[PDB]
């Protein structure tokens, strides 16, 4: 069916071959690594971007690129290892995990760290160029920062014929988290991959739906214009289109539907399905604290207001008991914030969403 | 095309054969060599290449003199500050003695010793460090011990027994940074086949690796526009669209800051005024999730208290720029009033 | 969690026997489903690296995995860092007690029916009705009212009526109003009264 055709073509797995939106920072990276392939020299750079831009798609295609030309015999050959920071269990493993990547021993730790000392510090047989990969940086953290500044500084000896990219979410980090020698190894190589405009996101959706009619243009343009609108992510797109063809299955009112259920908070209505007593208990929170205008109260005055209440409603009269057991239902759902795991009579309540949005439930 | 690629090859951050303009220091360094051979402490800021300049003058020493064995170490290979016992041993042959042993021999060729990056070598009392220092002044001693650093207070924290004994005080020597006639001349002695940028980073911080990435960078950019002092302040200035909730989120936390007058402000304070903003124009886990976005964008700060509300929020920018990175003023007058 | 997750899948014998850290040996290899009880303890874990390699592997193209969790917090989102946030799809179901009192009756009146696959049937038609007799008795929907304005959840309901079965014996085949009158007067007493009332005259002054 077309339908499927759609959500087939819309998942997130589906990776294209290329698009030209980020060309030009390809093309840049395109030309770096490449001369640095062709001089036989190491290098060292540091991209930064939000979640979302298609950082690891794009380091991924250069290297299908890169792999390609060098099957031409064009480019000399070279080794390709990619880590990731964050499948790791511990930092110091990832000198193994690179290790065995190029030669397959098994060592620890410290001796893993030592023997790649030796490989890159010492003359010996020529090697193809290494290119590394790592993703995660900031995740590679350490208290004594051994790891990265071996990570950036090692490709600087000649002998080394490394290049290194590292991926990241923050741009500060060469400056508030990287030391002086090595914040300037990797100064002035900072790429930034801005989020994509409303039109390079209508682009890239109608890239996966070429030759395939099934969305009306003022959907698709609402879709985009919402997610330039929020945060200008292509995955949530991507989600927002799959969602809104399910409900079709079932107009702009299916992606109208698909992002205010997906992006909205629940809490209005979680609370507008409470039940009264709970209803009462947070009446009488709102009046005392309209009393007292703190925003912290002891269960004491609470548990007074809500027994004025409920004389004012007509309710049978509560025991601490039941007024506990509520409380403690209510901060299981995280409504509230209380520790009341040892103290009973005074516990302080906080309240955990705005006031005017109870306002605004409780009016109706 | 192969002019940029042979400029872009001189001007690498590898050793080169000569370092000019560093011509004292390397004449000291040989002097107190060529007196020891027939303690010193190097001081110097990041980009001073003392590194290279000690390794260019023990390789002339070795080229030109016989009789002595030379010990390179870098402290960062080590994990541990005790394990530069062993990794000198290593390169010699109850081990600090039989150091000492193979040190104080009536016999033997002379040692010099050469631990890069001194600073790293710490100890919770010191202890390998006096000991080192201590090592030179024995009985039958033979050592000519060399420290690099890049801290200025190594022989001011860690050593006052030293200062206590006479005896024992080593020869200090630093290494001032780079002046721009002094880069000029070390730029121009690269291509043999430029004033602004030497002014430029010599008033920053004086590092050569800097400059030297500077113009790499500038052939880099002319070579890319081939193909396809402008430069060189271009890319200088480089290194030295926002989402709409966004900018509402930051004019609210500015309007909260200028009213309320206090630096810090509270995530929900900031996001009731957020929904307030939006209801005047008509427009909780998102506000977060747009504070950490901006907190990625170096544009805010943020004190992470381990919880929501606790989390502190704070600008970094003057508000003067802020107003001018804003290219529209319908926006800034409608949020005002 | 790796440990169980090896022993379930049956590639202990695959991937080896020793405490040795290596994950890869799974990690590598890998239609199989999750399911995760009470998931708000997983995003305490000190890097969330569990929840993100499976997020990774259902973002990835690799196997398919589907990805259940049951929650109690409404905070959910807010507990996991945002590189894990961006790559969970954002499907919820939330589960609410969005009925009303009429509603809670009928519930309470079915579920003390007995089955249709019972041996005896003029039995269990002279059970169904006085069950159907017992519904609309003015005291037990005076029971059913308090303790539905105390909590709809259906757990206390089943203790309840697990405590009003437990007093059914041969001599009392089916129940009565006084009974359930019993059980809930057993469930809603408070402790620290009855904690005062053991104590003696010394500490009462
Ligand atoms: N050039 C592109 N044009 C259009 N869509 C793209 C492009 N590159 C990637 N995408 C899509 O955007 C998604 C995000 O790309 P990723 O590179 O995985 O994200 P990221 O920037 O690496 O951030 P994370 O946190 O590491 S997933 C991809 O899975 C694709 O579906
Ligand atoms: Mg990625």
């Amino acid at each position: 069916s077309v339908l499927e055709e759609a959500r087939l073509r819309l998942h997130v797995s589906a990776v294209p071959e290329s698009l030209p939106c980020r060309e030009q920072e390809f093309q840049d990276i395109y030309n770096f690594v490449e001369s640095k392939l062709l001089d036989h020299t190491g290098g060292c750079m540091y991209i930064s971007g939000v979640p979302g831009t298609g950082k690891t798609a794009t380091v991924h295609e250069v290297i299908r690129c890169l792999q390609q030309a060098a099957q031409a015999n064009d480019v000399p050959p070279f080794q390709y290892i990619e880590v990731n920071g964050m499948k790791l269990t511990e930092p110091h493993q990832v000198y193994v995990q690179i290790l065995q990547k190029l030669t397959g021993q098994k060592a620890t730790a410290n001796h893993a760290a030592e023997l790649l000392a030796k490989q890159f510090c010492t003359r010996g047989s020529p090697q193809e160029t290494t290119v590394l990969l790592v993703d995660e940086l900031d995740l590679l953290w350490t208290h004594k920062q051994d790891i990265m500044y071996n990570l950036f500084d090692w490709p600087t000896h000649k002998e080394a014929r490394l290049v290194v990219l590292a991926i990241a979410n923050t741009m500060d980090l060469p400056e508030r988290i990287m030391m002086n020698r090595v914040s300037s190894r990797l100064g002035l190589t900072r790429m930034c991959f801005q989020p994509y405009t409303y039109s390079q996101l209508q682009q890239i959706l109608r890239s996966r739906l070429k030759h395939l009619k099934a969305f009306e243009d003022d959907a698709i343009q609402l879709v985009a214009r919402k997610v330039a609108a929020l945060s200008g992510d292509a995955r949530r797109c991507l989600d927002i289109c799959r969602r809104a063809t399910e409900i079709c299955e079932f107009t702009i009112a299916h992606s109208m539907e698909a992002v205010d259920e997906m992006f909205s908070s629940s809490y209005i209505t979680a609370i507008k399905n409470s039940s009264v007593l709970e209803q009462s208990f947070l009446r009488a929170i709102l009046a005392e604290f309209r009393r007292s205008g703190l925003e912290e109260a002891t269960f004491q005055q609470i548990y007074s207001q809500h027994v004025a209440l409920c004389r004012m409603e007509g309710l049978p009269y509560p025991t601490m008991s039941e007024t506990m057991a509520v409380c403690s239902h209510l901060g299981s759902c995280r409504l509230l914030l209380v520790e009341p795991s040892r103290n009973d009579l005074l516990l302080r309540v906080r309240l955990n969403v705005s006031q005017d949005d109870v306002l605004y439930a409780l009016k109706d | 095309g192969t002019c940029y690629q042979q400029a872009k090859l001189v001007l690498n951050t590898a050793v080169p054969d000569r370092l000019p303009a560093r011509e004292r220091e390397m004449d000291v360094i040989r002097n107190f060599l060529r007196e020891h051979i027939c303690s010193l402490y190097l001081s110097g800021a990041p980009g001073t290449g003392k590194t290279a300049c000690l390794s260019r003058i023990l390789q002339d020493l070795k080229k030109e003199l016989k009789g002595f064995k030379t010990i390179m170490l870098n402290c960062m290979s080590l994990r541990t500050a005790q394990a530069v016992f062993p990794a000198i041993a290593q390169e010699i042959c109850d081990m600090m003695r039989k150091l000492e042993k193979h040190m104080t021999a009536e016999k033997g060729p002379m040692i010099v010793l050469v631990l890069d990056e001194m600073d790293q070598l710490d100890s919770k009392g010191q202890d390998v460090l006096y000991t080192l220092f201590e090592w030179p002044w024995l009985s039958n001693s033979h050592l000519v011990l060399i420290g690099i650093a890049n801290t200025l207070d190594l022989t001011d924290r860690i050593l006052p027994r030293l200062q206590a004994r006479e005896k024992c005080k080593p020869q200090l020597l630093n290494f001032p940074p780079y002046t721009r006639n002094q880069i000029v001349t070390i730029l121009q002695d690269r291509l043999n086949q430029v004033q602004f940028c030497a002014r430029k980073v010599s008033a920053v911080s004086g590092d050569v690796r800097k400059a030297l990435d500077v113009c790499r960078r500038a052939i880099e950019i002319v070579e890319s526009d081939v193909k396809s002092l402008i430069h060189i302040s271009q890319v200088i200035s480089e290194v030295d669209s926002f989402p709409l909730q966004q900018k509402i989120l930051v004019c609210s936390l500015m309007l909260l800051i200028r009213q309320l007058k206090i630096k810090e402000v509270t995530l929900g304070k900031l996001y009731e005024a957020y929904s307030k903003v939006c209801r005047k124009q008509q427009v909780q886990s998102e506000c977060l999730s747009l504070s950490g976005l901006l907190e990625a964008r170096g544009i805010l700060g943020l004190k992470r208290n381990k919880e929501t509300r606790l989390t502190k929020v704070f600008f970094k920018i003057e508000e003067k720029e802020i107003e001018h990175a804003l290219k529209d003023k319908a926006l800034i007058g409608n949020i005002l009033a | 969690a790796l440990k169980e997750i090896t022993r379930q899948l049956n590639l202990e014998n695959v991937v080896g026997d020793k405490v040795f850290g290596s994950f890869a040996e799974n990690l590598s290899f890998l239609p199989v489903i999750f399911i995760l009880d009470e998931f708000d303890l997983f995003a305490h874990h000190k890097n969330q690296t569990l929840l993100y390699n499976l997020f990774d592997i259902s973002q990835s193209a690799q196997t398919p995995i589907a990805v259940i969790g049951l929650t109690c917090r409404l905070d959910i989102l807010e507990l996991l860092e945002k590189r894990v946030k961006s790559r969970f799809s954002h499907r919820q179901i939330h589960l609410m007690n969005s009925f009303g009192f009429p509603q809670y009756v009928k519930i309470f009146k079915e579920q003390l029916s007995l089955p249709a696959e019972f041996p005896d049937k003029v039995f269990a038609e002279k059970w169904n009705e006085n069950v159907q007799y017992l519904s609309e008795d003015r005291s037990v929907q005076e029971v059913l009212q308090k303790h539905f304005n105390i909590s709809k959840n259906l757990r206390s309901l089943h203790m309840l009526l697990m405590l009003a079965l437990n007093r059914v014996t041969a001599s009392h085949p089916f129940m009565t109003a006084v009974d359930l009158m019993e059980a809930s007067q057993l469930c809603s007493m408070d402790s620290k009264a009855n904690i005062v009332h053991g104590l003696s005259v010394l500490e009462i002054c």
